[PDB]
C-alpha cells in the first residue's frame, strides 16, 4: 500500500542500523539496501533496488517529507545525510 | 528510551521483523545485554544479506593484512 508508510518503515528500520551497528554496514552502498531487502519491505510489488529505493524518498510529498524532518530529528536526518552522501546513480 | 535513543516505532519494528521482544521489564543491565545481543543480531543479518548479494558490487572488505 502506501508510499509514506513505506518511507516511515525504511527510516525506522534504518535508524536502528545507524545507532546500533553504526557507520560499518551503513557505508557499503549495496550492503545497506540489501539489509532492507533481507526482511522484504516491498512497494508496488517491487523489491527496492537503487532506482526504487531513492525514488520513494525523492518522489515524496513535500509536506510528508517535512513531517519526517520535523518529528524524527536525528532519525530522518540520519538516513537523509547518508543517502545523499553515499548513494549515487 | 530517550537516553539510549530508541523510539516506540523502532522498538515495534524490532519485535515485528527482527523477532526481538521489547515487551518485558527492562533494567540497566538487561538493556545492556540486550543491546550487545540485538546489535550482534544485525551482524548475523549482514552475513545472510551478503549471500543474497551474489553479484560483484564489492569495493573493499576485511581480509587479514590491512587490519585497523
Amino acid at each position: 500500500n502506501k508510499n509514506i508508510d513505506t518511507v516511515r518503515e525504511i527510516i525506522t528500520v534504518a535508524s536502528i542500523l545507524i545507532k546500533f551497528s553504526r557507520e560499518d554496514i551503513v557505508e557499503n552502498r549495496a550492503n545497506f539496501i540489501a539489509f532492507l531487502n533481507e526482511i522484504g519491505v516491498t512497494h508496488e510489488g517491487r523489491k527496492l533496488n537503487q532506482n526504487s529505493f531513492r525514488k520513494i524518498v525523492s518522489e515524496l510529498t513535500q509536506e510528508d517529507k517535512k513531517t519526517l524532518i520535523d518529528e524524527f530529528n536525528e532519525g530522518f536526518e540520519g538516513v537523509y545525510r547518508y543517502l545523499e552522501m553515499y548513494t549515487n546513480k | 528510551d530517550v537516553l539510549a535513543g530508541l523510539t516506540a516505532r523502532e522498538a515495534k519494528v524490532l519485535r515485528m521483523r527482527f523477532g526481538i521482544d521489547m515487551n518485558t521489564d527492562y533494567t540497566l543491565e538487561e538493556v545492556g545485554k540486550q543491546f550487545d545481543v540485538t546489535r550482534e543480531r544485525i551482524r548475523q543479518i549482514e552475513a545472510k544479506a551478503l549471500r543474497k548479494l551474489r553479484h560483484p558490487s564489492r569495493s573493499e572488505v576485511l581480509r587479514s593484512f590491512l587490519d585497523d
